[PDB]
């Protein structure tokens, strides 16, 4: 698209359509006030007793 | 006129099933003993409260 009679740095643009899921790290903003859940993954490597 | 919202809470660690300490109240103890007896030229053993 072309917008006539307009200067750079008077507008804002972003990419909005995504098809994949991302971990909700505290370093990224929330998508909406109340977030929706899509799935979960497990943490490997449990503890066990051994000898030294 | 921007704002930011933050929150947190506290939970219990998963590792508590293996690494923990416990407190007890103590009461009167029981006692037992083990003896050796030389009798009729042979060794026998007994155990009793
Ligand atoms: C061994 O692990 C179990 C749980 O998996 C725990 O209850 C127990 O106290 C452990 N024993 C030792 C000696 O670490
Ligand atoms: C068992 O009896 C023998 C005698 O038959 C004795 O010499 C020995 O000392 C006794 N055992 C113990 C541990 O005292």
């Amino acid at each position: 698209k072309v917008i006539n009679n307009c200067k750079i740095d008077q507008c804002h643009a972003a990419v909005t359509n995504h098809k994949n899921w991302q971990y909700n790290s505290p370093l990224v903003p929330r998508n909406a006030e109340l977030g929706d859940r899509k799935g979960k993954i497990h943490i490997p490597f449990p503890l066990a007793n051994v000898t030294c | 006129e921007n704002t930011q919202l933050s929150e947190a809470h506290v939970e219990k660690s998963e590792s508590c099933k293996t690494e923990f300490a416990s407190a007890y109240r103590a009461h009167t103890a029981s006692a037992s003993a083990k003896l050796r007896v030389l009798y009729q030229g042979n060794n026998i053993t007994v155990a009793a409260y």
